[PDB]
């Protein structure tokens, strides 16, 4: 797995590869690793697949109840904290989850990294998964807050692509999303084989 | 891996902490804050195991704030330090121990400024200065060499800068930036970050 | 049971036209010691169902106690419903699985034989809750020694008569006496038909030792 | 430890050695391993001293209360059952190899083995304990159907004497008891009274 | 009076008024009929509509493939008991891989429903059931009561004006064992129809039917699905 | 009001709630038990409250162990619950002590369970009396009877329900010590017919069970053909 | 089982 | 004085019958089910001009496809509403589908007779809920309206009024309703009826209206959208 | 160390068509180097529209399928309709995760029709990770089956081939070939192939002989 | 059982809690007990009911209890109830000290107990405690303090107050004679005896009949002392010498 | 420990 997200002037970009493995066996090349928590909040999945799916689906359940009880959108900070407090009770029991909670709320674009170790931190950019080191390299060298939208889509897509190249455990397709002020959109799904054609 | 430092002068406490959140071989955040405001004149600086550090600090924080609300006045630094200890020590042989190390800095109208050191075992010690993390190994002897009890705050910021420079020179970790704050009669002040 | 103590070896079973036969020796071994040489490892459950058990004998005696009491409980009602062999097999699967899932298994592998509504029933349950049905079964060393002979016959001729099934079982019990160091030449045969459950024994096989003089 | 019990027509004979060990130190050279559970029901104890004493005290309590409730002497099969239930249920926490033997008016003289693991089986005669390994052959060759009481006592003392000779973990005195309708007769074979078999010198 | 508020208080005539009062809950429910032949057990029920625009209360419930029930009394108590019955049926299939026998299920109801009749601050179940089932012993119609007693029936009716339906059923019961399914339902419907004020008729809006038998899992017919059974009451 | 709780004595030292439960039994139709040379026989006058009920509904005779029969009068749901308690006591007895529960012991155990419901405001007494019968070669024939107070005694002959006294005076005429079960069934059937008030309540089923030498110590329903012969004998004896 |  | 689970001689639980009498003290609410959706209308019952009207909430969203109108002791309704919300979200979590209107109503109704004073937890429900509810929504069976009262009885209704003036309002509903009625007609009808039965002059502040349609999610009417509908009335 | 698991073998396969689903499995039940039985299929009927394939530890296969059966009746009782294929898959995910810290050692593949009448396959890991697929192999010989399916059904690594819709006949010929090829090499896979075909008409059953060695 | 439940924790039809009211009647009949705040200290003066000739005199007081290093209380009402409450007061004070390593502030101790008392009025079906308390103490937040609590769970801060027999009369006398911000411990002692001399109108006032405790500060440490009978006799002497002046 |  490689996943990344970053905040910029025009919202937050979220991208992922699509590979799943059982050891060295490639189990799938078609996994959706970006989860739609609600129309203005995405969650990303790296680690144990069942662990991520289950806990993020439970996050979504909880965010919706919240919205029904309070008559307003849950904040990115509060949603990420619901997830942190859920998983904390299970530390050292073998959950493996590395997630980014991405949204837009009253404080503007929002991005938290949250994991099964207990970390919950806010930041401008993150990459998570076996391939993250490869994605940080290209992402870091191309990132800027004042990226134009299409440049930001190209950076995210290339950073994941390059991770798929070096890291045995990333691949399939790069799936790219954009959290804007009026909700997220699904921007593209490009197979890595088709991207290789293009970048040379 | 995390660095905390505190220096207590005659009428203030100066504190600083690194701003890195690390995971494996990468820094994931370079503007991390490791300080928690308990009250108007109390900071709790907390490092240790992921999850435990925030969960512990915030629980203390909310309980100290609750005390203010129930009673109309704040806990003293000493009382907050002993409250923090009681919790850590009570949890130590429980199902839910917290692997955290702390400094508590504060100013009390009557006792003056105070710095407190606490390890994960919950030993509590008052000190004129102190540090946590591997970086403490390189910097405590620098504090022993130059600290005096009368040290002014201009000079304490200089002493702090020598310690942080020593980490740039000699420590194997990349800790490029630090939060600096000071507490006195008029509360908690943010000083400029010390950066390299 | 974490550590078995007195244990029993193979149980064999085979279907025939109109019934089921099962066989088991009468020995409780304590490690390699042949300690209790006259114990039954077969249980009449009810009129249509019998049970044979490998593994820890004390755990078998507990299952006998529990299962015997269940059949009495049911007979008390006098309502015209009885546990079928299949239902007893299901119950046993659940009990074994359940004990496995608490990390405290009953240390047995079992063969349920039965006859009800014109159909022969033969089913296997182990200590992990692995369970299935088949025309012949053999637990323990019988899986390696007896089952190959059983299945070879059953392929050439799926439908055996009662005396054909009886002779085949005696042949298998001979082989086991020859090759399983925890076996014993004193066994029971139990048969279920329309007429109920008969347990015969003690029985012995003839043995040949001519090969003792074929070394030079 | 070596323990043994034999059925005859009208009663039982029980026997044990008298050795209690920790490692290879002898903590008691004159142990009494034949414990009364009721007026005419004994257990012979092998394995953990603490376990078999605690279990025997508990069954004695259970059976005594049962017997007052029914207002009849207890069945030997009922004593054996209570031992079995406790030894089976707590098999993972106990180290106990038990022989229950006695007399009741319903079934006469009976011997039950409850070995480790907590199975129960009735037997013509039973042997248990570490030392019993060394006498399987002997008792298999000597046992006769229809032995008198005196013959059962002789058979028992012989078998235990042989085991005691070879098993480091058995030894001391032989304690015997005979149980019949008329009551319980206990005795000790010690020193020269213990049956002797020559060491086979050249 | 002092003897009628607590289910734990015996009266001086050896009665428990709280139980008797619970039984009134079923007497005031709408009528339902249960009857059987050699091969099938049928339930037939009148559904009371609160207003003209209300649907009509469900009176027949699936328990298992081989068992369904008709209710009269407090609906909430009907569901609690129906759920209990569903669970006992699932447990029996889980453990034994075969249907819970109907007489055994009924015994469990009796045992369960008796418990609160003997404990202070508890109350009887305010519901009576007609139970249709098929098992190794053939078709069954049972009846259960707030008193925890139960009855094995050739046919039965409970609820308001059910005495009329009981009388019809007695009149024709000798015919039932030999009836085909259509005849048997016809009989159930005729009995139910006796409970109605002379103005009123059976319609597709107010009749519910439940059928189980040798060749047929418990099935519920409502609204347009009852039309075939009503046509040819000729 | 001194009669609302089984935890309240009246000033004369009575427990009226238990007395009121007994009245439920004495309102019920009659059940009888007779111990004889070689077993125990039970009979029940089983009133038929509808022709719509099946022949065999509302049994008042139960198997509580393979060797023990139970015969009840009173509130039927209470009695069935007591049958379950008895069954469980016999079951647990066998699991703990490894043999069939002796009747006297089973009777004493269930009786203390009945007794426990005669002390407290928290629960009411059972509205039922029951007989327990068994046979074995070692213990012989035995017949016990328990009432709502929890008192248990052994009997040669016994009756419970509304015609209790009338039944007893007919039972007293039998020399039951010298009679077999095959003879006593006919006499049980006879007595039930004598004490039946055929004017007051119309139609009844005769329910019969036994446990003796002839059943090999198993409690069983009397066979249909034998029951019908006993019915006919009782019917024609009434003339 | 599977990882991402 | 008697226990909360005492039956009356007529075979009813006193507490449930008394709880049904508390429903008559609540404001009138109306539910109508058409082929194009269901509408829910409720009298707010403003007691003072100092009270903020939007802070009265007697129609609530259960899930995107289900609304609920309530009448009676409103405080009692909160735990029922929360249970409906939690149940639909659990159903979504487990089965990845919308829960039916019937199924939600059923779940809520199973809370109904769960009161008593010596079976249960250290302090569970002491009395029934003094509340009636109309669940209106859309599922694969189409648009749907269900009624539930403190007995735990629930039932589908083509139209239904609850509260103080419900006899009255129900009469007018049998008059105006037909199966082939449109949603916009059902909206007008229920305001016409609320206008009749309210003590106060009906306006856009002292009522609430909400709809659920096959196409569209649960929708609370705005001040402006209420004023538009009020013009013809 | 008593081990509560044991591997009993079995290979499963599901294919989604435009108007059909296939679920296929071999019939061999193994333990160690032995065969328990040659006639133990791994397909289980759930509804008229849904079939599930299960392999791995047989003790868990039995227990889990009995749980699923009970949960389908409970669902039907609460909601008055049969569970959809998609709902069953979503539920199974939660059942598997309930044992996250003591898993069902089972590999599950669901094959059935969805609400539009179209073929649907859902595949699972032992703790309930799942997704929808066009086709999927699972269990003992999955690494042998999957690549050929990727190639022949997914048209992967192929140039200049029309991506036509998968006919039932071709889907069927594929299912038989991959199992026959697996039977050559995987020691656990053999005896017989059992194929369930789910259509709007219902569920029918073919069976093909495999090598007995 | 509903028949036997007296229902101690339910409202009456006027919004009242009868057991609380009835407890307050018990307290009104108990020994009079007054507390007086001063600039340099605080005092409790209470009527002794243990006055029979043959009593032994074994404890240092009858109705004055030390709670911790900086606080004491006195009680009026059911003695046994007062023992339960004062034992609980000590426990609360030590729980606080364990946790914060500083003494519990006076008002926080009172509040903590009052929440227990309140609970007995709202749930549990028990009779409330039949006790009112006067608490005296010092802390670093508000210095010298005097509190009053009663069975309802209510409390207040007072400069001077009174509970028990003839309270209303006592509080009237204090209202007139008490000088806000101008009292010393010596003038508050004089006033205490003046009030007790009027409010023990059955009959003549004695040292054996009262208990006085003072709470002062000496060298950063709180001193709590029960006056000896020699001192109490000398204060009564001075009050009777003062009433000789009162005309000329 | 101590055995027999
Ligand atoms: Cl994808
Ligand atoms: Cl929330
Ligand atoms: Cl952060
Ligand atoms: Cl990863
Ligand atoms: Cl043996
Ligand atoms: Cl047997
Ligand atoms: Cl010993
Ligand atoms: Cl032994
Ligand atoms: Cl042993
Ligand atoms: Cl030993
Ligand atoms: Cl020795
Ligand atoms: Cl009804
Ligand atoms: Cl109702
Ligand atoms: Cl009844
Ligand atoms: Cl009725
Ligand atoms: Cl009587
Ligand atoms: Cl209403
Ligand atoms: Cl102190
Ligand atoms: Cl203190
Ligand atoms: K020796
Ligand atoms: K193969
Ligand atoms: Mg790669
Ligand atoms: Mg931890
Ligand atoms: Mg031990
Ligand atoms: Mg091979």
């Amino acid at each position: 797995t490689t996943t990344l997200a970053f905040k910029f002037r025009h919202g937050v970009i979220v991208a992922a590869d699509s590979r799943a493995t059982a050891g060295a066996y490639i189990a799938s090349q078609t996994v959706k690793k970006v989860i739609e928590i609600n129309p203005y909040l995405l969650g990303t999945m790296a680690g144990g697949a069942a662990d991520c799916s289950f806990w993020e689906r439970l996050l979504a359940r909880q965010c919706r109840i919240y919205e029904l009880r309070n008559k307003e959108r849950i904040s990115v900070a509060a949603a990420s904290k619901l997830l942190a407090n859920m998983v904390y009770q299970y530390k050292g029991m073998g959950l493996s989850m590395g997630t980014m909670i991405c949204g837009w709320d009253k404080r503007g674009p929002g991005l938290y990294y949250v994991d099964s170790e207990g970390n919950r931190i806010s930041g401008a950019t993150f990459s998570v998964g076996s391939g993250s080191v490869y994605a940080y390299g290209v992402m870091d060298r191309g990132y800027s807050y004042d990226l134009e939208v299409e440049q930001a889509y190209d950076l995210a897509r290339r950073a994941i692509y390059q991770a798929t190249y070096r890291d045995a455990y990333s691949g399939g397709a790069v799936n790219l999303y954009h959290v804007r002020e009026d909700g997220w959109i699904r921007v593209s799904s490009d197979n890595v084989a088709d991207l290789h054609e293009k970048y040379s | 891996m995390e660095y905390l430092i505190g220096i207590q002068g005659p009428d203030y406490v100066l504190v600083a902490s690194d701003r890195v959140a690390a995971s494996n071989i990468v820094q994931m955040k370079d503007d991390h804050d490791k300080m928690f405001k308990m009250s108007e004149k109390i900071l709790l600086l907390c490092v240790g195991e992921a999850g435990d550090t925030v969960q512990f600090a915030e629980y203390i924080q909310k309980n100290v704030q609750l005390y203010k609300m129930r009673n109309g006045y704040e806990l003293s630094p000493t009382a907050a330090a002993n409250f923090t200890r009681r919790n850590l020590a009570d949890c130590l042989r429980s199902r839910t121990p917290y692997h955290v190390n702390l400094l508590l800095a504060g100013y009390d109208e009557h006792e003056g400024p105070a710095l407190y050191y606490m390890d994960y075992l919950a030993a509590l010690a008052k000190a004129p200065f102190a540090a946590h993390g591997y970086g403490a190994f390189l910097t405590l002897s620098i504090l022993d060499r130059y600290y005096t009890p009368t040290i002014s705050r201009e000079r304490a910021v200089e002493l702090l800068r020598k310690c942080l420079e020593e980490l740039q020179k000699r420590f194997i970790l990349n800790l490029p930036t630090f939060s600096v704050r000071i507490i006195d009669k008029n509360g908690i002040h943010d000083l400029d970050n010390i950066s390299f | 049971t974490q550590n078995p103590m007195v244990t029993g070896t193979s149980v064999l079973g085979v279907k025939f036209e109109g019934g089921v036969v099962i066989a088991a020796d009468m020995l409780g071994s304590y490690g390699s010691l042949a300690r209790f040489r006259n114990i039954s490892r077969i249980m009449r459950v009810n009129n249509s169902t019998m049970l044979g058990a490998s593994g820890d004998y004390a755990d078998f005696q507990y299952l006998k106690q529990v299962l015997g009491q269940m059949v009495i409980d049911e007979e008390l009602l006098g309502d015209g419903h009885s546990y079928s062999p299949r239902a007893i097999h299901s119950w046993l699967t659940r009990a074994m699985y359940s004990r496995r899932s608490k990390m405290n298994p009953l240390w047995n592998t079992m063969v349920i034989g039965g006859y009800a509504d014109g159909e022969s029933f033969l089913g296997y349950v182990d200590m992990l809750g692995v369970a299935y049905e088949a025309p012949s079964l053999a637990t323990g060393y019988g899986a390696y020694l007896a089952q190959p002979l059983l299945r070879e016959v059953l392929e050439k001729q799926p439908v055996l008569s009662q005396t054909e099934a009886r002779d085949l079982v005696e042949r298998c019990m001979r082989v086991l006496y020859y090759r399983d160091a925890r076996s014993y030449n004193r066994f029971q045969i139990a048969t279920v038909t329309e007429k109920g459950v008969e347990i015969e024994g003690p029985l012995s096989t003839e043995t040949n030792w001519d090969i003792a003089h074929m070394i030079s | 430890t070596t323990i043994m019990a034999v059925q005859f027509d009208g009663g039982v004979v029980l026997g044990a050695d008298s050795r209690t060990t920790t490692g290879s130190y002898i903590a008691n050279r004159v142990t009494d391993k034949l414990t009364p559970i009721h007026d005419r029901i004994f257990c012979c104890r092998s394995g953990s001293a603490a376990d078999t004493q605690a279990v025997a005290d508990a069954v004695t309590y259970q059976l005594g209360f049962h017997s007052i409730e029914l207002n009849e002497p207890p069945l030997v099969h009922t004593a054996a059952s209570l031992f079995k239930e406790m030894c089976y249920r707590y098999r993972e926490d106990l180290m106990a190899g038990i022989i229950i033997a006695g007399w009741d008016p319903q079934e006469g003289g009976q011997v039950y083995s409850v070995p480790m693991g907590g199975m129960m089986v009735r037997q013509s005669f039973a042997i248990g304990g570490s030392g019993s390994s060394y006498i399987y052959g002997y008792v298999d060759a000597t046992y006769r159907e229809g032995m008198t009481k005196e013959e059962c006592l002789q058979f028992t003392a012989n078998a235990l004497a042989l085991a005691m000779e070879r098993d480091g973990s058995s030894g001391g005195v032989i304690r015997l008891a005979a149980i019949a309708e008329s009551g319980v007769e206990r005795q000790v074979l010690l020193g020269d009274q213990i049956p002797k078999f020559a060491v086979a010198t050249l | 009076n002092q003897y009628d508020n607590d289910v734990t208080v015996w009266s001086p005539q050896g009665r428990i008024h709280q139980i008797e009062y619970a039984m009134e809950a079923v007497k005031q429910g709408s009528a339902t009929v249960g009857l059987k032949s050699k091969t099938h057990a049928v339930l037939v029920a009148l559904k009371r509509a609160q207003s003209e625009l209300a649907a009509h209360q469900k009176k027949i419930l699936h328990v298992d493939n081989h068992i369904g029930i008709s209710i009269a009394g407090l609906t909430a108590d009907a569901r609690l008991l129906c759920n209990f019955m569903r669970q006992e049926c699932l447990d029996s299939r889980f453990v034994f891989d075969r249907p819970l026998p109907v007489s055994r299920l009924v015994s469990l109801i009796g045992s369960k429903t008796q418990i609160p009749t003997q404990r202070y601050g508890r109350r009887p179940y305010g519901v009576g059931l007609l139970i249709a089932g098929y098992d190794d012993m053939g078709p069954h119609i049972f009846q259960t009561c707030p008193s925890a007693n139960y009855f094995d029936c050739r046919a039965m009716s409970i609820g308001a004006r059910s005495q009329s339906a009981r009388t019809y059923l007695e009149r024709h019961m000798s015919e039932f064992m030999e009836c085909n399914l259509n005849e048997l339902v016809k009989h159930g419907l005729r009995a139910l129809r006796e409970t109605l004020p002379a103005e009123q008729d059976l319609t597709t809006k107010n009749v519910s039917i439940g059928i189980v038998g040798k060749d047929l899992e418990f099935t519920i017919y409502d609204d347009d699905d009852v039309s075939p059974f009503l046509e040819g009451l000729e | 009001g001194y009669d609302l709780s089984a935890s309240t004595f009246s000033p004369d030292g009575r427990v009226f709630q238990v007395e009121y439960a007994m009245k439920a039994v004495e309102n019920s139709s009659t059940a009888i038990g007779i111990r004889c040379k070689d077993g125990v026989v039970f009979g029940v006058e089983k009133l038929v409250l509808s022709k719509l009920y099946e022949e065999g509904s509302n049994k008042r005779l139960f198997n509580v162990d393979r060797h023990v029969g139970m015969a009840v009068a009173g509130l039927l749901a209470d009695a069935r619950s007591l049958a379950d308690i008895a069954r469980e006591e016999a079951s647990n007895f066998r699991s703990n002590f490894g043999y069939n529960i002796p009747l006297k012991h089973l009777a004493d155990r269930v009786a203390m369970y009945v007794h426990a419901y005669t002390l407290y405001s928290a629960v009411r007494p059972f509205g039922c009396s029951f007989m327990l019968g068994s046979y074995s070669v070692n213990d012989g024939a035995q017949l016990y009877m328990i009432d709502p107070s929890g008192v248990s005694y052994g009997y040669w002959g016994c009756a419970i329900g509304k015609a209790r006294q009338a039944a007893k005076t007919e039972i007293e005429k039998l020399q039951m010590k010298e009679m077999t079960c095959r003879d006593i069934v006919k006499e049980v059937a006879k007595i039930i017919y004598i004490v039946h008030d055929e004017v007051k309540d119309k139609a009844f089923e005769l329910e019969l069970s036994w446990v003796g030498e002839l059943t090999n110590g198993r409690h069983e329903i009397v066979p249909k053909d034998i029951r019908e012969e006993a019915e006919k004998y009782a019917k024609e004896s009434l003339k | 089982i599977i990882t991402x | 004085d008697r226990g909360v689970n005492t039956f009356s001689p007529e075979g009813r639980l006193f507490q449930v019958e008394y709880a049904i009498e508390a429903i008559k003290l609540g404001s009138t609410a109306i539910g109508i089910q058409t082929s194009e959706g269901v509408c829910l209308a409720v009298e707010k019952r403003i007691t003072s001009p100092l009270m903020e009207p939007s802070s009265i909430e007697k129609i609530v969203e259960i899930d995107a496809h289900i609304g609920c109108a309530m009448s009676g002791l409103i405080a009692d309704a909160k735990t029922l509403i929360d249970k409906a919300r939690v149940e639909t979200q659990n159903h979504w979590f487990t089965y990845n589908e919308t829960m039916t209107v019937e199924s939600v109503t059923q779940a809520v109704s199973n809370l109904a007779l769960q009161f008593g004073e010596e079976d249960a937890d250290p302090g569970a429900m002491s009395r029934p809920f003094g509340v009636a509810l109309l669940f209106g929504g859309v599922d694969e069976k189409g648009p749907q309206l269900f009624h539930m009262d403190p007995s735990g009885t629930f039932v589908q209704c083509d139209a239904r009024a609850i509260g103080s003036a419900s006899e009255g309002a129900q009469s007018s509903l049998q008059e105006v309703y037909h199966k082939s009625m449109t949603l916009k007609e059902a909206i007008k009808s229920s305001l016409i009826i609320l206008k009749q039965v309210m003590e106060e002059k009906l306006n856009a502040t002292n009522i609430e209206l909400a709809t659920v349609q096959p196409g569209q999610n649960f929708h609370m009417f705005t001040k402006e959208e209420l004023e538009e509908v009020i013009k013809d009335i | 160390r008593f081990s509560p698991y044991v591997f009993n073998g079995g290979t499963i396969l599901a294919i989604a068509g435009e108007d059909f689903a296939i679920v296929a499995s071999d019939t061999r039940l193994s333990e160690g180097f032995s065969i328990h039985t040659r006639d133990s299929p791994k397909c289980y009927k759930l509804t008229d529209k849904t079939v599930i394939g299960c392999s791995g530890f047989h003790g868990d296969c039995l227990t889990l399928t009995k749980i699923i059966e009970a949960r389908l009746k409970m669902y039907k009782h609460s909601n008055n309709k049969a569970m959809t294929t998609g709902a069953i898959a979503a539920m199974l995910s939660t059942i598997l995760y309930s044992r996250r810290f003591f898993p069902y050692y089972v590999y599950n593949i669901i094959g059935g029709l969805d609400e539009e009448g179209k073929g649907a396959v859902y595949s699972f890991d032992p703790v309930g990770s799942y997704q929808r697929d066009s086709f999927k192999a699972g269990g003992s010989a999955s690494a042998m089956l999957q690549p050929l399916l990727d190639n022949q059904v997914g048209f992967k690594n192929m140039q200049n081939v029309e991506h036509v819709p998968l006919s039932l006949d071709r889907a069927m010929r594929l299912v038989k070939d991959v199992f026959i090829s697996a039977a050559e090499r995987d020691v656990y896979t053999g005896d017989a192939l059992r194929i369930c075909i789910v259509t709007k008409e219902g569920i029918r059953e073919e069976t093909v002989s495999l090598r007995k060695d | 059982s509903r028949r036997y439940d007296s229902r101690t924790t339910i409202f009456s039809p006027e919004g009242r809690l009868y057991q609380v009211e009835y407890a307050m009647e018990a307290i009104g009949h108990a020994g009079t007990c007054l507390g007086i705040l001063a600039n340099d200290g605080v005092l409790l003066a209470a009527e002794r009911r243990n006055i029979h000739k043959l009593l032994d005199e074994v404890f240092f007081s009858e109705k004055i209890y030390k709670l911790n290093e900086d606080m004491a209380c006195s009680v009026a009402g059911i003695t046994s109830d007062a023992n339960v409450l004062t034992n609980e007061l000590r426990l609360i004070a030590q729980r606080y000290l364990l946790q914060y390593q500083e003494p519990i502030p006076c008002e926080q101790l009172v509040t903590a107990l009052c929440d227990i008392k309140q609970a007995y009025t709202q749930f549990g079906g028990k009779r409330p405690f039949g006790v009112s308390l006067l608490y005296i103490g010092w802390d670093k937040h508000y210095g010298f303090q005097l509190y009053q609590s009663d069975p309802s769970g209510n409390y207040g801060g007072w400069k001077a107050t009174c509970i028990g027999n003839n309270s209303a009369a006592a509080v009237s006398m204090l209202k007139q004679d008490y000088k806000e911000g101008e009292m010393t411990l010596k003038s508050a002692l004089a006033l205490a005896i003046k009030v007790l001399n009027k409010t023990m109108d059955v009959s003549k006032l004695s040292a054996e009949k009262v208990e006085i405790a003072t709470l002062t500060r000496e060298n950063g440490k709180t001193v709590i002392r029960v006056l000896k009978q020699k001192e109490v006799e000398q204060l009564i002497k001075k009050h009777e010498e003062e009433e000789a002046k009162a005309e000329r």
